[PDB]
RNA sequence: UAACCGUAGGGGAACCUGCGGUUGGAUCA
RNA sequence: GUAAAGCGCACGCAGGCGGUUUGUUAAGUCAGAUGUGAAAUCCCCGGGCUCAACCUGGGAACUGCAUCUGAUACUGGCAAGCUUGAGUCUCGUAGAGGGGGGUAGAAUUCCAGGUGUAGCGGUGAAAUGCGUAGAGAUCUGGAGGAAUACCGGUGGCGAAGGCGGCCCCCUGGACGAAGACUGACGCUCAGGUGCGAAAGCGUGGGGAGCAAACAGGAUUAGAUACCCUGGUAGUCCACGCCGUAAACGAUGUCGACUUGGAGGUUGUGCCCUUGAGGCGUGGCUUCCGGAGCUAACGCGUUAAGUCGACCGCCUGGGGAGUAC
């Protein structure tokens, strides 16, 4: 959107994914891509590109197993006048670990557990089940 | 509104180069314009409200653009506030 | 540029603001249904038919519509599944206990003319007996050879096949239906948005439909 | 509301109020009582109960039910307010002790000897 | 005497009347 | 939305929030470490009183504050940008948007005069009332005030309230299109300022019709009403005040997504533009309706669906939007 640019990247997503669609497509941004990149590995998402050298337009491939689709819950968390700042032992494990939870931190976007893997926290960006 | 004949004129006054119609220089002093010139309006009829939204409109619009410029260039701010009498 | 050129709009005005994301774009009176966003649900439905086709389930043709009645058989009656081109009976789905009683009369009803048992009783009786066989091989005589609930329901018009619909979603048994701009959709899990009329549209995709029945159990 | 809505104005709180003039946060409270009525129940109900105006040691004043199947007391006797209101009797939300101070107990009673005024029967 | 809101005036009392708005009005007005 | 709850509507200071890129910073943040976080409680493991309560060793924790060394994804700061947000310019379009001043025609009432004569008016009937001092009807001339049939629509414009004859003058906003320009200049907004139907108030005008009050007649058991005959404030104008309404979509503003159908109104591109016309592409707006949402009714791309930013508000009924 024009105030909250990562929020509406999962929303184009889910509300994609209810309408049973194909592909959404939005304005891209280093932290979107990112995010998308990571779901892409989660196989959350088929692929992912982008259009424009200068005017920018992220592409992602929705999802789905059988009659249902994959992503059915995506939600956010650490947004703007409400912020989300976890240490390596509090981030949160999505669907008892099942369901990711992409995070950022000072190496750059990550999950739950990839994080934790690490050894080192940032700020919770949203909730995948 | 304003006739062509200034609006078109003004602009080639404030413009930092040639029908910048956009540059705050310009369009700023493009509302004084016809801000003023509707103060002689206003004085009269005065009930008339429904222009007088449009009034404070540019106004506050106008205002709007001067934070700006300090928030850019402060030079160009008082560069520009005296060639418009402005601030009073 | 394919077959999928027969179905584009229908429905005037009146419309139903829940089926918006399916709609190509209103003109000329109409609007349109979005083809794009109706390839997926193509095939996406189709999919799980082909599948549950291949456990050997069973699948229920709904159509009490008269340019579908008729035009609805070979699709289902031929490709040897359930259909019910009429008058869906209340409870055929639910209260599908006592109804079956019904099926039963309508059965021994048709060993009467099978042999002699046939010229039994005044001329007349025959007759008067005979007259329940119109009805009941009419409004059962395509669900006769339903032993069971089904499996999954596919419906053509959400909007007048209504009841069926909804004894379903009480029952559990899945609902692909072909709804329409003035159709609502939150009752079927699976949407098709298209042409609830157009005598083409009804054919080809039913027929469409039993294709990928037919082989769905290899 | 919003975290900034809340920042300002949060959630306010309810002072309880607790329906007792006899308050000072105690068990029971000694009276002196002012007389011996027999008023009416409400509509539900019928049958005239027995209460007491009681002129608390706090000063409070406030009618007490006199509980039990045999009234005892005075217009001067000495009772000990409990607490415990009464539906049928409005105003009267408290109850005289039975079995203390200067006032008597229920007599004959052989059931729920704690309550009312009866101690370990004729055996 | 469709009701109600505002506002005003009047009357034993609900309330009556005027002006504007509302449908939270029945019958094909 | 209808249960308690969207301020009557705008503008906007403080405040909260902030499109996209690169560098930079390292404040937030994250990592490590050093202090300190009294002991005792609590907790884990384990000891002693015959058990337990109890007593007790060590640890765990004390979610915090500070400091130091780092990490740089995201937020923030600084620098230079970018253009899709927002805005400017050009040229068009529609409009009952506003303020001022004119002006026209229909009708009512009244004044005068002509014709003409015993009724008129009113109701369910009636009666009050007006008529032989000549009404009513009719016709001619004149005075005056209010509102603008038809077009008028499921229509249009406005932030809201609201805004209809025709003409001129001053003026605001909305929208489309080739474009050209500025370069995040934006969203929201307690307090604040301003706008607010009608009724009402002050001063001064005006006053046809209508009509609280009031007065007659009727109805009725009564009728301080409904009905009838009259009728004052008021309704109209100026200027100032009052700020309320079922000020209603009973639904805050801004933005992004999410099947469809029929229609209305206005702009633009295009098509043997040969046409009423046909195909698109924007604005605003009706009705039906899918998913979903909902307690149900129902809402349904103009959402009451899926989300994000900011603000207002609710917390049982009565007492009470009352008292102070």
């Amino acid at each position: 959107s024009m105030q909250d640019p990562i929020a509406d990247m999962l929303t184009r997503i889910r509300n994609g994914q209810a309408a049973n669609k194909a592909a959404v497509t939005m304005p891209s941004s280093k932290l979107k891509v990112a995010i998308a990149n990571v779901l892409k590995e989660e196989g959350f998402i088929e692929d992912f590109k982008v259009e424009g050298d200068t005017k920018p337009e992220l592409e992602l491939t929705l999802k789905y197993f059988q009659g249902k689709a994959v992503v059915e819950s995506i939600q956010r968390v650490s947004r703007p006048g409400l912020r989300i700042y976890k240490r390596k032992d509090e981030l949160p494990k999505v669907m008892a670990g099942l369901g990711i939870a992409v995070v950022s931190t000072s190496k750059g976007v990550m999950t739950d557990r990839a994080a934790r893997q690490a050894g080192l926290g940032g700020e919770i960006i949203c909730y995948v089940a | 509104s304003l006739s062509t004949e200034a609006t078109a004129k003004i602009v080639s006054e404030f413009g930092r180069d040639a029908n910048d119609t956009g540059s705050t220089e310009v369009q700023v002093a493009l509302l004084t314009a016809q801000i003023n010139h509707l103060q002689g309006h206003f004085a009269e009829h005065k009930k008339d409200h429904h222009s007088r939204r449009g009034l404070l409109r540019m106004v506050s619009q106008r205002r709007k653009l001067l934070d700006y410029l300090k928030r850019k260039d402060v030079a160009r701010y008082t560069r520009l506030i005296e060639r418009l009498g402005l601030r009073r | 540029m394919l077959k999928a050129g027969v179905h584009f709009g229908h429905q005037t005005r009146y419309w139903n603001p829940k089926m918006k994301p399916f709609i190509f774009g209103a003109r000329n009176k109409v609007h349109i249904i979005n083809l794009e966003k109706t390839v997926p649900m193509f095939n996406e439905a189709l999919a799980e038919l082909n599948k549950i086709a291949s456990r050997k389930g069973k699948i229920l043709f709904v159509g009490t519509k008269r340019a579908a009645s008729e035009a609805v058989k070979d699709a289902a009656l031929s490709c040897d599944q359930f259909f019910v081109n009429h008058r869906w009976l209340g409870g055929m789905l639910t209260n599908w206990k006592t109804v079956r009683q019904s099926i039963k009369r309508l059965k021994d009803l048709e060993t009467q003319s099978q042999d002699g048992t046939f010229d039994k009783l005044t001329k007349k009786e025959a007759l008067m007996r005979t007259r329940e066989l119109e009805k009941l091989e009419n409004s059962l005589g395509g669900i006769k050879d339903m032993g069971g609930l089904p499996d999954a329901l596919f419906v053509i018009d959400a909007d007048h096949e209504h009841i069926a619909i909804k004894e379903a979603n009480n029952l559990g048994i899945p609902v692909f239906a072909i709804v329409d701009t003035n159709s609502d959709p939150d009752g079927v899990d699976f949407v098709i948005p298209g042409n609830d009329d157009a005598i083409r549209a009804v054919t080809l995709y039913l027929g469409a439909v039993a294709a990928t029945v037919r082989e769905g159990r290899s | 509301a919003t975290v900034n809505q809340l920042v300002r104005k949060p959630r306010a709180r309810k002072v309880a109020k607790s329906n007792v003039p006899a308050l000072e946060a105690c068990p029971q409270k000694r009276g002196v009582c002012t007389r011996v009525y027999t008023t009416t129940p409400k509509k539900p109900n019928s049958a005239l109960r027995k209460v007491c105006r009681v002129r608390l040691t706090n000063g409070f004043e406030v009618t007490s039910y006199i509980g039990g199947e045999g009234h005892n007391l005075q217009e001067h006797s000495v009772i000990l307010i409990r607490g415990g209101r009464v539906k049928d009797l409005p105003g009267v939300r408290y109850h005289t002790v039975r079995g203390a101070l200067d006032c008597s107990g229920v007599k004959d009673r052989k059931q729920a000897r704690s309550k009312y005024g009866v101690k370990r029967p004729k055996a």
